[PDB]
């Protein structure tokens, strides 16, 4: 009777707490992240938090490259993170041999989807206790923001953004989009556009941020690549000659 | 690993009620609000696209699906739920039928198909049945235009027009009221905007608003041409441009 | 797939899934079996809980095995039927490999045996039936009668009966019945067996059903008339004292 | 593991009862009322479709009565969508007999299969039982009109008349108050009408709350048939009957 | 091969079968029975490869009397026949294929009709008046379709069945050491046990 | 409500798997062991209780070998890691079978995540009671990972776990400051047994016994290999020196 | 509820100990070895005096040198027997010699413990432990006559004289006593006689009682009415002689 | 076609004395006209008095002698070191080589 | 508390402890005593057998598993017979496929391994015995002790069951002076007696009731009993 919060059958309310907590479990990391459109790129910043001493900096990353056009930023436990990119990964480069393109973004965003609504239906498989935000410039879409959640659901986005304060984030953003009258950053250029993401991270978050606080990918036409601590002082660098 | 969820996941209470059902039900009535009509020359579907963020975009996301070039559905519901019935429903319209005879399913035969997999997951070991209801609409050369609804427990019945999730009591008696056997598709089209007017709390426009019809044949969108017999699919979405310029005349 | 362990020990060394299912056969109704010196007697109740079936064609509760060997039982129908097809085609089958008929003793012990795996067989519930099987080997003449229980044990006896208020009609076979000699006509063996259901059926003419077995295959259910003709002997042997 | 989840549908209760299949029945307890009536030149099967609207498409509907064969057909009583399941099973049953044998399907050979099928989920497998009472009414060169019944436990048995359903107790009363050997379709008909009227949790029986069934033998022939009545030849013979 | 004759006549079907059997260099046998009594009122007779012939058979038998004590009630000569095709017919495609070639002779005690049912090993299913597999067809059809008359009497029939197993034992190379007759009639199946001299 | 503690792949209502955590437990309650990231390799150290005079002195390794240049090391229960370096094993000899290079040292990591990870999405199987240390050097140079019961892992400079942990992490912490510029093999050696000297306070209790192994490009060649003898001995001088 | 395969805090397996409670509510059944043979002998114990007391199979044959004798859930046994009857005739033809008596039953043994619902270690199929143990009777070239009680534990050994069932404690404490090795094989047939008169509910006739011996001679046999109940009255006249 | 058979010829005798028996075998192997070895032990002592020889095809006589000295040990395991008879062994031997009866040792093997 | 983590091995306590395991752990308490020591030159194994009546035998202790590898159990005599049967095997594998002697602390990987796999996955259930394994193989004498969690320690000697605890005192005092018994099986022999002895308290070691098995340099593993072990009393 009460295993109804055990395993993902219904309760009588008709609601799936085991997928309810599994969304709780997204913000375990504590770290939050966005994405925006550009003219003909997309852009995924990422809060990045390495407090412990010992560990290797370069080897902690909560987004990935799951092909030459497809990036993926997750929010959630690094283990399940990891699961997931492994998954999209291969559901990539099988999609690629079997059809003979490229894997659109928003179909790798369904297929994940899809696979996650099965954990909530299937009482031996878990959700994972992530939120996959997938980027690219589809060759037939354009620039691409589809994000998936434990229950399922997925959708495509103007711009997005996700974690402890994906509120702030959020209505930040809506508001810049009521001004600018546009689904996108007309900027021409993805430095510029990166820029934008880190500037409105800071005025929603009200933080300021280091080289070493922030994790950035960048899509564009034919190929998805993240920034490096470098690449990034010199986008911050650049925000800073502007205030 | 290895499933050993091997036995039912719904059973029999001793009021002889099947919880998991109707909870699914329940889960179906806090849905969004969708509706059926039937006319004389068609059938439309609608619902409400209750964008749940100013950030998405609506478009990406359809709740009114074509399962065959004459079928259609809509739900209130679960929405991850009925995306895989929706993709199992074309598949089964194919395998089950369009791969043996040639032709594209009638509607009440692929609607019990998908009846059939919704009553699986009701008796199935190890699975939760499905928390959404549809409502198909298509339309066959021998039993003309229709209207079903199937509920999480794998039954279905054929409706002139109806309505469910959220709004679903109210909405029923406005059709009751509304609905005649003598309504062209235009009248449908008209009585379902109104009807989804009432349902809706904000924003109502060609945006916030998803629907489709089964009607007349579209050479125009067949694709290729050569071949008599082949004159194109009777389900048709409108876009967002034709709701509103309908809206006008509301 | 499915294999939880459905009958299992509790601290008494009790197996309650077995025991349930000897519950189920109390519950079901009267059957009993009285061999004679030369022939075999097998006898059930008919529920009256409604009463507006067609006879006809309503399973009835005496089945034949193969040509010389029948069985009847008490408790749950459906799941005798499983037994008696198990039973039926052990019984081709005997006859297809060694060529010649079960004995009765053979197919019970592979009916009880069928019982006893579905105790100790994960996934799988205990059939809720006891049975009576009654027949001539091939080529001899000493009447059989033997019983099985869910538990999966069996035995041979002189007249038994299982179902509900088998307690009583035992109790009568008990004091009506000498091994010394026994019914030594097919008319005094089946007077004894509807006797004995008399005793609980409670005035049933379309109540009782009777089917006698004698050696080489003959077998044959008795009709109403046939059967009321026994009642009426019976009812006037208690009038007259 | 999983075994804290297990309902187990197939134990016995201390009393040696079937829980599931005694909730099932409960279950159908609440179904609209079927009736099945035999006279001595045809079968009657009579339903009352539960939950029904203006806008309920009628002509369209069938949830109560299937065609299994040319001469044997059923009255559902319970979840639909069980139910199919188990038609569908039944068709092929049906076919494939025929297939090996070139004659049509005795309607009890038909009829214990898929009661077999039933007592199954009775005995194995950690399934729920189908919430399912079948009427079965069929014709054969053995045994002519037979009228059969079988529900969730698995079991069956024959009947000259009867039902299945919400309020059968009070159903099987007035039938068994009525119902006389010599009847004739027509007069068999006319009681399943009298009999669902009577029972009834609606107001008036009409004929857009109802499904309707007969194998007779068209006497202008020499075979025998099926006829699954339509809104209009239900409506027809409603009023004809005296119920107008 | 063996000698498989069949001849449907006015109430009764008779069966006559080659008793011998013979092993390469030697006749082992001259009192063979190629039969089979399904039920009753249905009798098969075969001929074809060494140990599937009787494996056959008794695989039919056994499942024709399984269905009796099921249904208590005797299969027509039809229904028998067309599940023994169904039978051959699977085989055909099977790994190791039934080479087995089958006479049905049945009395429909419903119809009140004779009934003679050929099946050969590949499932071909045919009802004649009278039938025969392997070679015995082309020494005796001729005398057959001449002198056969669907209102023959059981003794004409096995008149003109004596006659056909004379044309074979004059222009026939082996020596299939007579034949055995049955007749399958209203009342059951009997052996003509007297046809060595009749 | 509660019980959320019970079954292996469930979320509790504030989003975490206890049973996971309770695997930590029995970790934390293990053994301690250390590994250094070197200039050009890595250096594994564990602490080796001695229960008795009965065990066998230096016979009871426990730091293991994956291919020829991956060392392992973990605490917790020892069984359930020996079962982790077997599917090490398997999944190493699996990618040199298809892509002939011996397996890089991330792409080791990820496979013992992702099995790891794998322990903790049912409830038919038990979450891992080890974390482990284990590295080496590759193509791109000397790696060192840390893996989890959950299956986190993380690339480190110096990791442990551990009853004594903390005081490793604390001495770690200590030399990755007074080393920005790196720390050599041969230094990274008795560095390392020092820190197991000072760790094995929180446990003085027993007396132990030192273990120690490494992978250096310049010392072994890229191979994994035990410190024995003459540089081990003067190891356990340098630490027995320093806690004095 | 909780796995057929789970351990108690003592250390026990749950299934296998309530199995031997189950045990003990079983007919009495005890056997007795001495250098002529062994005797095995058992409580028929018919629910009833319809019941036809020589349909009561409790003492069967493995083979022609290796008898047994049942007590618990009997049903249970038929199985084990099986395996036992197959395991002595394999071993017949796969060396062309007689199978130990020892190992005839160590082969019973294995069985045992090959229950549960998914117990790792091979495929053990099978939903519960066997609720019957066995005093398997023998003789072999090897060792001569033997006597082996096996249990539902998987677990066997070999004993002079054993008794198992609703009787035993008492029966076994009487054993303990009256046992010797210099028993002749009379001596043991009366001794196992007496011993179930003493705990048989019912007064001990040729009905309800059953003996059966097995010797290097004529190999397992079971006595025949008749001559147990010679044996009966031979006993009621030696006793009642002092 | 690939031929998994070969013959690497030799030849053995075996006498049986009142008291006593003798198994003999050449020591040479041999590979068409080729020598392989002129001193290739043929004769094997499997214990519990034992002596077998499985000659013509090499691989399958070694895999044979192989699998039934193992057929021993086990013998002693599961039976207390007793003795293996001869004539038990011979019936065990028999079904080594029945169990291959659809691709035979390409052996005639003496004990 | 326990009573809820302690349905199977799939469940961790909230302390991080595997109950049955424990549970299984137990059996071997319960089990009777059984000692195991070894020199350079030797492995010895000395065992109590343990009786039902006095109309029954005793319960053997020790199993061999190859010429140069047995052992000795204490716990749940059925498992030791799978367990000592699955080590057979891999010596014979060993030698089938390698013609190699399988090394004794490889055998107790193998045993770890296996022991273990019943220990993570839901339906199996641990081992319920102990054992104690000497063997003489390319690097001398070796003793294991094996547990039911999968933990093979090499040991110079130790002794497991009731009142074990006696006999593993008076070895860990014995050591240096056993460990040389070089040469001299007989003598190892009664120093294994003698700290087995150190474990009684009902009764005193009679000679159907002890178990003596030995294995080293030219040495094949042999077990003594009855008569055979009456010199040592």
């Amino acid at each position: 009777a009460g295993y109804d919060r055990h395993i993902t059958i219904f309760s009588p309310e008709g609601r799936l707490y085991q997928v309810e907590y599994a969304f709780k479990a997204t913000n375990q990391t504590n770290i939050n992240s966005l994405a925006v459109r550009g003219k003909d790129c997309t852009v995924v910043i990422s809060q990045k938090k390495v407090p412990d001493k010992l560990l290797d900096p370069t080897t902690v990353s909560y987004i990935f490259c799951i092909s030459r056009t497809i990036g993926m930023v997750v929010n959630g436990p690094i283990p399940d993170a990891r699961n997931a990119a492994l998954r999209a990964k291969a559901e990539a480069a099988e999609f690629r041999y079997k059809y003979g393109y490229d894997m659109p973004c928003d179909v790798l965003a369904k297929r994940m989807a899809n696979l996650s609504q099965i954990y909530t239906q299937r009482a031996y498989m878990r959700p994972l206790g992530v939120i996959l935000t997938f980027v690219s410039v589809d060759e037939e879409l354009g620039p691409s923001i589809y994000k998936t959640d434990p229950a399922g659901y997925y959708v495509g986005y103007k711009a997005t953004a996700t974690g402890p304060k994906q509120q702030e984030i959020t209505t930040n953003l809506e508001n810049h989009f009521k001004k600018s009258k546009i689904d996108h950053i007309n900027e021409e250029s993805w430095e510029k556009v990166v820029e934008f993401a880190i500037t409105h991270m800071i005025d929603a978050l009200g933080t300021e941020f280091s080289k070493n606080d922030l994790e950035v990918g960048v899509a564009t036409k034919d190929k998805f690549f993240t920034l490096s601590a470098e690449n990034i002082e010199e986008r911050l660098v650049a925000i800073a000659e502007q205030d | 690993m290895t499933d050993r969820y091997s036995f039912s996941l719904t059973t029999f209470s001793p009021s002889g009620k099947l919880g998991q059902i109707d909870y699914a039900l329940t889960a179906v009535k806090q849905g969004v609000t969708s509706l059926g009509i039937k006319a004389t020359n068609g059938v439309v579907i609608a619902t409400e696209k209750k964008s749940s963020s100013p950030l998405a975009m609506s478009e990406t996301l359809s709740k009114v699906s074509l399962l065959t070039p004459d079928i259609g559905a809509v739900y209130s519901g679960m929405g991850p739920d009925y995306r895989v019935l929706v993709d199992k429903s074309r598949k089964v319209a194919h395998t089950s039928y369009k791969r043996i005879y040639g032709e594209y399913p009638p509607t009440k035969l692929l609607v019990s198909e998908v009846a059939k997999i919704m009553q699986e997951a009701t008796q199935s070991g190890g699975v939760r049945p499905f928390g959404v209801s549809l409502l198909i609409a298509g339309h066959d050369e021998f039993n003309g235009f229709s209207l079903y609804q199937v509920d999480p427990s794998g039954s279905y019945f054929p409706w002139k027009a109806t309505a469910i999730g959220k709004g679903s009591v109210a909405a029923k008696t406005f059709l009751e009221k509304r609905w005649n056997d003598e309504l062209e598709l235009e009248d449908a089209i008209h009585i379902a905007l109104l009807t989804l007017k009432e349902s809706v709390e904000g924003e109502f426009n060609g945006d916030t608003i998803e629907l489709a019809i089964i009607g007349d044949e579209n050479p125009d969108l067949l694709g290729y041409t050569g071949i008599p017999t082949d004159k194109g699919p009777r389900f048709r979405k409108l876009t967002s441009q034709e709701i509103n310029d309908r809206l006008e005349a509301l | 797939g499915y294999d939880r362990a459905l009958s299992i020990f509790s601290p008494d060394g009790h197996i309650f899934q077995v025991e349930y299912a000897l519950e189920a056969v109390k519950r079901g109704t009267c059957a009993v079996g009285v061999k004679g010196k030369n022939c075999v007697v097998l006898g059930c109740e008919r529920r009256s809980t409604l009463k507006l079936q067609d006879t006809r064609i309503t399973p009835s509760k005496v089945s034949k095995i193969d040509s010389h060997v029948v069985l009847s039982f008490s408790g749950l129908n459906a799941d005798s039927r499983i037994l008696i097809e198990k039973a039926r085609v052990e019984a081709q089958s005997h006859r297809l490999t060694l060529e010649d008929p079960v004995t009765v003793e053979y197919l019970t012990r592979y009916v009880a045996g069928v019982q006893q795996r579905y105790t100790q067989s994960g996934g799988v519930r205990p059939f809720g039936v006891s049975t009576l099987i009654a027949g001539f080997d091939p080529r001899d003449d000493e009447p059989k009668l033997y019983q099985t229980e869910p538990s999966g044990i069996y035995s041979s006896w002189s007249a038994q009966t299982i179902g509900r208020n088998s307690k009583t009609v035992r109790e009568f076979l008990e004091k009506n019945y000498d091994r010394k000699e026994p019914p030594a006509t097919v008319e005094e063996c089946v007077k004894l067996t509807v006797r004995s259901l008399l005793e609980v059926v409670q005035t049933g003419a379309k109540n009782i059903e009777i089917t006698v077995v004698k050696p080489d295959s003959d077998i044959v259910a008795l009709s109403s008339e046939e059967i009321n003709q026994y009642v009426t002997q019976i009812e006037q042997e208690k009038q007259e004292q | 593991g999983s075994r804290r989840y297990d309902s187990r549908t197939t134990i016995f209760s201390p009393e040696g009862r079937l829980y599931q299949v005694e909730y099932a029945l409960e279950s159908i307890s609440h179904a609209g009322t079927a009736i099945g009536i035999m006279a001595s030149d045809g079968i009657v099967l009579a339903a009352e479709r539960k939950v029904t609207s203006t806008l309920l498409e009628q002509d369209t509907s069938t949830e109560k009565l299937y065609k299994l064969n040319d001469k044997i057909a059923v009255a559902v009583a319970g979840l639909t969508a069980d139910a199919e399941i188990l038609i569908n099973t039944a068709r092929i049953h049906a076919q494939n007999y025929l297939k090996t044998y070139n004659e049509d399907i005795p309607v009890e050979i038909l009829v214990r299969r898929l009661s077999d099928i039933k007592q199954g989920y009775t005995q194995h497998g950690g399934l729920r039982p189908f919430g399912v009472s079948f009427i079965y009414a069929g014709y054969d060169d053995r045994y002519g009109y037979q009228l059969y019944t079988s529900n969730p436990s698995g079991n069956y048995t024959g009947w000259k008349a009867i039902s299945v359903g919400a309020n059968t107790s009070a159903a099987q009363t007035l039938l068994q108050m009525d119902y006389k050997d010599d009847m004739k379709v027509d007069d068999a008909i006319e009681l399943a009408l009298k009999t669902l009227s009577k029972t009834t949790d609606s107001s008036a029986l009409t004929y857009d709350r109802l499904e309707f069934a007969t194998i007779r033998k068209g006497a202008n022939d020499g075979e025998v048939y099926q006829k699954i009545f339509k809104p209009q030849e239900i409506k027809d013979i409603l009023v004809k009957t005296g119920i107008t | 091969m063996d000698i498989i004759l069949g001849i449907r006549v006015q109430d009764s079907v008779i069966l006559a079968s080659s008793k011998a059997v013979t092993r390469g260099i030697s006749v082992l046998k001259d009192s063979d029975d190629k039969t089979r009594q399904l039920s009753p009122h249905t009798l098969m007779s075969f001929a074809g490869e060494a140990g599937d012939t009787v494996q056959f058979a008794e695989y039919i038998q056994a499942n024709i009397q399984l269905y009796s004590i099921r249904e208590d009630y005797e299969l027509s000569p039809q229904a028998v026949s067309s599940f023994v095709r169904q039978e051959l017919a699977k085989s055909i495609r099977s790994r190791r294929p039934y080479q087995v070639n089958v006479l049905i002779g049945g009395y429909d005690k419903k119809k009140n009709k004779p009934e003679l049912y050929q099946i050969d090993y590949l499932g071909t299913k045919v009802e004649l008046p009278y039938g025969a597999h392997g070679y015995s067809g082309f020494y005796t059809f001729s005398l057959l379709d001449h002198h056969y008359r669907p209102d023959m009497t059981t003794e004409e029939g096995l008149d003109l069945l004596k006659l056909c197993v004379q044309e074979l034992e004059k222009r026939m190379p082996m020596d299939f050491k007579g034949v055995i007759v049955k007749i399958v009639d209203k009342d059951g199946i009997r052996q003509v046990d007297d046809f060595q001299a009749q | 409500g509660t019980g959320y503690d019970l079954s292996n792949s469930v979320f509790s209502p504030d989003g975490r798997n206890f049973q996971v955590e309770y695997a930590v437990k029995a970790v934390e309650n293990g053994t301690t062991s250390i590994g250094i990231k070197c200039n050009d390799g890595v250096v594994f150290a564990v602490e080796k209780l001695i229960t008795s005079k009965l065990l066998v002195p230096q016979k009871n390794v426990k730091i293991q070998v994956v291919d020829r240049h991956i060392g392992c090391v973990y605490s917790g229960l020892i069984p359930d890691g020996r079962h982790l370096v077997n599917r090490g094993r398997e999944e190493a000899a699996s990618f040199k079978k298809l892509y002939k290079t011996p397996i890089p040292i991330p792409a080791f990591a990820d496979r013992l995540g992702q099995y790891v990870q794998a322990h903790t999405l049912y409830n038919s199987v038990r979450p891992f009671g080890v974390s482990t240390i284990f590295g080496g050097v590759d193509k791109n140079g000397a790696h060192l990972y840390m893996l989890e019961p959950s299956g986190s892992y993380w690339g480190y400079k110096g990791a442990a776990t551990g009853k004594g942990r903390q005081s490793a992490k604390a001495e770690l912490e200590k030399l990755v400051d007074h080393h920005p510029e790196g720390l050599s093999a041969r230094e990274a050696v008795k560095q390392a047994a020092k820190i197991i000297y000072l760790a094995h306070e929180d446990n003085k209790e027993k007396d132990f016994e030192l273990e120690i192994s490494w992978c250096s490009l310049s010392e072994t060649n890229g191979l994994h290999k035990f410190v024995k003898g003459d540089l081990l001995q003067e190891a356990i001088d340098f630490a027995q020196k320093e806690i004095n | 509820d909780r796995g057929v395969s789970t351990f108690s805090p003592e250390g026990r397996l749950f299934q296998v100990e309530y199995s031997l409670e189950a045990i003990k509510l079983g007919s009495t059944a005890i056997g007795i070895a001495t250098k002529e043979g062994v005797v095995l002998g058992v409580e028929k114990r018919a629910t009833s005096p319809l019941l036809e007391s020589d349909s009561i199979e409790k003492i069967v044959e493995i083979d022609r040198h290796i008898g047994c004798a049942m007590s618990g859930l009997t049903a249970d046994a038929r199985s084990m027997i099986e395996h036992a009857r197959t395991a002595a005739v394999t071993h017949n033809l796969y060396y062309d010699e007689d199978i130990n008596v020892e190992s005839l039953t160590q082969s019973v043994c294995d069985l045992a413990l090959r229950f549960g619902e998914g117990a790792s270690g091979e495929e053990r199929l099978m939903s519960r432990p066997f609720g019957v143990a066995l005093l398997i009777a023998g003789h072999d070239a090897d060792d001569g006559y033997q006597l082996f009680h096996a249990e539902p534990s998987g677990t066997f050994y070999r004993y002079n004289a054993k008794a198992i069932g609703s009787g035993s404690e008492g029966a076994q404490a009487e054993l303990l006593n009256e046992w010797h090795s210099s028993l002749t094989l009379k001596e043991a047939e009366l001794l196992v006689l007496k011993i179930l008169k003493q705990v048989m509910e019912e007064k001990l006739d040729e009905n309800n009682a059953q003996l059966s011996c097995i010797t290097k001679q004529d190999g397992f046999k079971i006595y025949d009415n008749e001559k147990t109940a010679e044996l009966i009255k031979e006993l009621k006249e030696k006793e009642a002689a002092e | 076609q690939f031929n998994p058979y070969g013959d690497n010829g030799g030849t053995i005798l075996g006498i049986a004395g009142e008291d006593f028996a003798v198994l003999a075998g050449d020591t040479r192997n041999i590979t068409d006209y080729s020598i392989n070895s002129r001193y290739e032990p043929k004769v094997f002592d499997c214990g519990d008095n034992i002596v077998m020889s499985a000659n013509g095809f090499a691989a399958d006589g070694d895999a044979l002698v192989k699998r039934f000295k193992n057929s021993v040990k086990w013998y002693h395991f599961d039976h207390n070191d007793k003795k293996l008879s001869i004539n038990s062994a011979a019936r065990n031997i028999q079904h080594l080589l029945y169990g291959k009866r659809f691709f035979p040792y390409y052996v005639h093997t003496i004990i | 508390f326990r009573n809820n983590y302690d349905g199977d091995t799939v469940t961790f306590s909230p302390t991080g402890r595997l109950f049955q395991v424990e549970y299984a752990l137990e059996a071997i308490k319960q089990g009777s005593v059984t000692v195991g020591l070894r020199s350079n030159t030797h492995a010895v194994l000395v065992a109590l057998k343990r009786n039902a009546d006095e109309l029954s035998s005793y319960q053997k202790k020790i199993i061999k598993c190859d010429e140069h590898m047995g052992l000795s159990l204490a716990g749940l005599a059925p498992d030791a017979r799978v367990l000592s049967n699955y080590l057979r095997q891999q010596c014979n594998y060993s030698s089938l496929v390698f013609n190699r002697k399988l090394a004794v602390e490889r055998a107790g990987h193998l045993l770890c391994d296996k022991a273990q796999k019943n220990t993570q996955s839901y339906g199996g259930r641990p081992y319920g015995v102990g054992l104690l394994i000497i063997g003489y193989d390319k690097s001398g004498a070796h003793l294991l002790e094996f547990q039911p969690s999968g933990n093979v320690t090499e040991l110079y000697g130790t002794a497991i069951g009731a009142r074990s605890q006696g006999a593993k005192t008076y070895l860990e005092r014995t050591l240096d002076t056993f460990i040389k018994i070089d040469g001299n099986p007989d003598e190892l022999i009664k120093a294994g007696v003698e700290a087995i002895s150190q474990s009684l308290r009902d009764e005193s070691l009679t000679v159907d009731n002890l178990s003596i098995a030995i294995v080293g340099k030219d040495t094949p593993f042999t077990i003594y009993d009855g008569e055979a072990v009456a010199k040592y009393i």
